[PDB]
């Protein structure tokens, strides 16, 4: 609908599916139609079957690990520094075992070199008192290093958000648009009247209409392949079209209060039916389940931020460092045997 | 004054009469009886969002107004072929209009006439927010079907590998103690026979302690951050568990209840009959009253429009009484003005609202009557 | 309320109370050491 | 030995997870708090008569 | 054996075929995992926030 108006004639005329049925021809609009204080003045509506209204749309995806590899947490020089004072602490537990009045070197660093790493081989472990004072301080180090390690990367994988949904129109989006995500609608419909009319969604709209796109699904494609970040339209466009691919969810809350509506002529006896039916069915269970049968097929929602599960991607570098220590095996069981 | 849309303030003790912001509106109720024209006028005061709807009419549409508070006989319902309170006085042309909360309905509507409906409502259930719970599969989740695959197929071939090449080519190291070794050693320690003095075999066995300890590691810290964050999901449904169709499922009382005299008492017994049957059998007192049983545990649930609900359930604090799901209605119809049949102001108040509508006032006036707490 | 987003690492200045026990720990065996064998002669 | 391995990896981590989420504080940060909404019973807010 | 016991295992000499030293052991080693536990639990606790 549009009251479309000009110079040539100087009068206003109303032209397409309003301006067909108030030239005569039609007789009531059963389409979807939206209801406003423009369209009321030359017809009467009826009482609404639906509560649609204007809502967010942005495309979801699966929430994923985050970790690189297992030596994230710490450091590289922490690793290194570790490795030297284990080497140190060994060497000096050997020192102070055959000074005093029996740990043979290679088995004192094999008890050290194993009661870090929580086991391995190697029975054997100090008899000289200087040595049996000093490694339980060891075993203490190693349970705290432990007890460090899980901690910090378990606190790490919980303090990754990297969503930040939209929550509604008090976003920055209202208070400052920026050049990662775009955000605008389709021109030349109500809705861009809608956010030409307020003051700040005026700025709004501007903001938007510098990039604004001019088609549903071509916006709907666009967000389907990162192009466009969110359009806005009506609400239960957007909800049907989400619950039929299952790979983008609407967001935000409806705040466009308007609702669909039967478009009647004027006065004619028609409307009043009308309205006592529609409220009638709107009561008797028959909308709710129209809503269920027709528009909501499935309910493929799955959101509400289910945590990260860890997956045979990160791991894969503990994977790599076991087929390497492999290889490392492989050539050392020669080099032991060249050596013996 | 039932809902939270027009309330009831007394008087202001300064002036004599009410403050300068709200609508004074007069009571003229009988006290205790009807024997004389005594109107038992107060200079009471109504505030809130009807009123400010109605103040903003006044100002679009020029028209005086004075307001008999309330009949003080009914919400509104039709008893033997008669209306009362609201729709009682609206119907013998006592007052010519009404306000506040009507809900408009089919049965309102065929004798009352009724503009465009201003805010959305219907019929809702609000339960308190159980405890917390967690999926029964909380040991399995935290690591993927590919890990726990990988880890045996590499466990397998390294004991292979280990015992084939390590042992032979240097109480005998066999598969199955290998096997049973790393098993041991991956699972927070059993009791294995250590390898012997081959030192490749040592090393094997170190780096596969490394691995195993960095997997319980991780293994820990996702289940941690795994149960951390875990979530309820809903109540059931408003029609639907067929225990509210038989309440002989488990646990009968099952608590839930409507004020009598109310849109949706009328909706339940028009649709229902075992429902409205076991409703009434546990009929409650008006709704400070039945949130009140609600929250002491006597009561489960609580059937009422979705306004109110909506409004009492966010602006409590401690977030303990929540909505089904997000909030979804059932039966929305919506409220609004009510009008003297054949009255030719129903155009220019439709008018009024739409054009407040588009205006963006009533956007604004939720935020002032209609926030709450909990929208967190 | 500012969530304190704290994916950080632990360099060495962020730790490093644990390694000055240990060299605590070191100077301790070490005194005792010598204690003993002072105490033998 | 899984299954001792899993109650324990239970065990901490659900302790920790009651270790994380105790905060009863609920301190007021301003004029936009329940107290200009609605008081209550348990605590009260006033300031020197005249 | 006490202190290997607490802090992640080292490498101690079992104790005799003693049923109460073994009851007495097990006891010990119960409060270490669960000293363990709940010192992980808290620093978990105290490095997130
Ligand atoms: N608004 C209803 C009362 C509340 C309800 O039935 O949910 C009425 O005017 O009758």
């Amino acid at each position: 609908g549009t009251q479309e108006r000009v110079q040539n004639s100087n009068k206003k005329e109303w032209n397409g599916m309003m301006g067909e049925l108030l030239s005569g021809q039609a007789d009531m609009i059963v389409a979807p139609l939206t209801i406003n204080n423009e369209r009321a003045q030359y017809i009467e509506f009826s009482k609404p079957f639906k509560y649609q209204g204007l809502t967010i749309l942005v495309k979801k995806e699966i929430p994923r690990s985050t970790l690189d590899s297992f030596m994230q947490p710490f450091q590289s020089t922490l690793w290194l520094l570790v490795g030297l004072s284990v080497h140190v602490v060994a060497v000096m537990l050997y020192l102070l075992d055959r000074f005093s009045p029996a740990l043979t070197l290679s088995s004192a660093m094999w008890f050290s070199w194993g009661v870090l790493l929580n086991s391995g081989i190697g029975e054997g472990a100090p008899r000289s008192f200087s040595a049996r004072i000093l490694g339980m301080v060891w075993a203490g180090f190693a349970m705290i290093i432990v007890a460090s390690y899980t901690a910090n990367l378990a606190a790490f994988l919980v303090l990754d958000r990297p969503e930040e949904r939209i929550t509604g129109i008090n976003d920055p989006r209202l208070r400052n648009p920026s050049d990662k995500f775009i955000y605008a609608t389709v021109k030349q419909s109500s809705v861009d009247i809608y956010f030409r009319r307020q003051v700040e969604l005026s700025t709004m709209y501007r903001h938007m209409e510098k990039h604004n796109y001019e088609s549903a699904a071509e916006a709907i494609q666009a967000v389907r392949d990162n192009k466009l970040h969110a359009f806005i339209w009506d609400s239960a466009v957007l909800e049907f079209e989400a619950s039929q691919k299952c790979d983008l969810v609407t967001t935000g809350e409806l705040f466009f209060r308007s609702g669909f509506g039967i478009g009647m002529r004027k006065d004619s006896p028609w409307k009043q039916q009308v309205s006592l039916s529609i409220l009638k069915s709107h009561e008797n269970g028959f909308m709710e389940d129209l809503d269920k049968t027709w528009v909501r097929y499935q309910e493929c929602d799955s959101r509400s931020n289910a945590p990260a599960t860890l997956t045979c991607e990160n791991m894969a570098g503990v994977f790599m460092l076991v087929a390497g220590g492999i290889v490392a095996g492989i050539f050392l069981i020669f080099i032991e045997i060249a050596y013996k | 004054e039932e809902a939270p849309f027009v309330i009831v303030e007394s008087v202001d003790p300064l002036s004599g009469t009410c403050m300068r912001n709200t609508v004074p509106c007069q009571k003229r109720i009988i006290s205790e009886n009807k024997t004389d024209e005594e109107p038992g006028y107060i200079k009471k005061c109504c505030k809130g969002f009807c009123i400010d709807i109605l103040k903003k009419i006044s100002k679009s549409v020029k028209f005086t107004y004075d307001l008999y508070l309330v009949t003080n006989g009914k919400h509104g319902k039709k008893i033997n072929g008669t209306w009362n309170g609201m729709i009682g006085e609206v119907v013998m042309k006592r007052a010519y209009m009404a306000v506040g909360s009507l809900t408009i309905n089919e049965e309102r509507s065929e004798v009352v006439d009724f503009s465009v409906p201003f805010i959305e409502t219907g019929i809702s259930v609000m339960v308190s927010r159980s405890n917390g719970t967690v999926s029964p599969s909380a040991f399995l989740e935290p690591f993927s079907a590919c890990v726990w695959v990988m880890m045996f197929v590499m466990l397998l071939i390294v004991s292979a590998v280990a015992v084939f090449v390590f042992e032979y080519f240097s109480p005998s190291f066999t598969i199955g103690k290998a096997i049973w070794l790393l098993w041991g050693l991956v699972f927070n320690n059993s009791v294995p026979v250590q390898n012997p003095k081959g030192t490749t075999s040592k090393i094997m066995v170190s780096v596969w302690a490394f691995f195993a300890v960095i997997f319980l590691a991780s293994y820990t810290a996702n289940l941690a951050a795994f149960m951390i964050q875990e979530e309820y999901v809903d109540q059931v449904s408003g029609l639907s568990d067929k225990k509210f169709q038989r309440p002989n499922d488990f646990s009968p009382p099952f608590r839930f209840g409507t004020v009598p005299n109310g849109s949706t008492e009328r909706n339940i017994r028009n649709n229902y009959a075992e429902m409205h049957a076991y409703m009434g059998k546990f009929n409650q007192r008006g709704v400070d009253d039945a949130l009140l049983s609600l929250k002491t545990g006597k009561l489960d649930a609580f059937i009422y429009d979705a306004a109110v609900l909506n409004y009492m359930a966010g602006r409590d604090e401690g977030c303990k009484l929540v909505t089904i799901g997000s909030g979804k209605v059932f039966a929305s119809t919506g409220y609004g003005i009510a009008i003297q049949k054949d009255s030719g102001w129903k155009r220019q108040v439709d008018l009024a609202i739409l054009q407040l509508f588009g205006d963006g006032e009533m956007e604004e006036l939720e935020a002032l009557w209609l926030t709450g707490i909990c929208h967190n | 309320e500012k969530n304190e987003v704290m994916s950080s690492q632990l360099d060495i200045d962020n730790m490093a109370g644990v390694f000055y026990m240990l060299g605590a720990a070191m100077a301790l065996s070490l005194i005792t050491f010598i204690s003993e064998h002072l105490f033998y002669w």
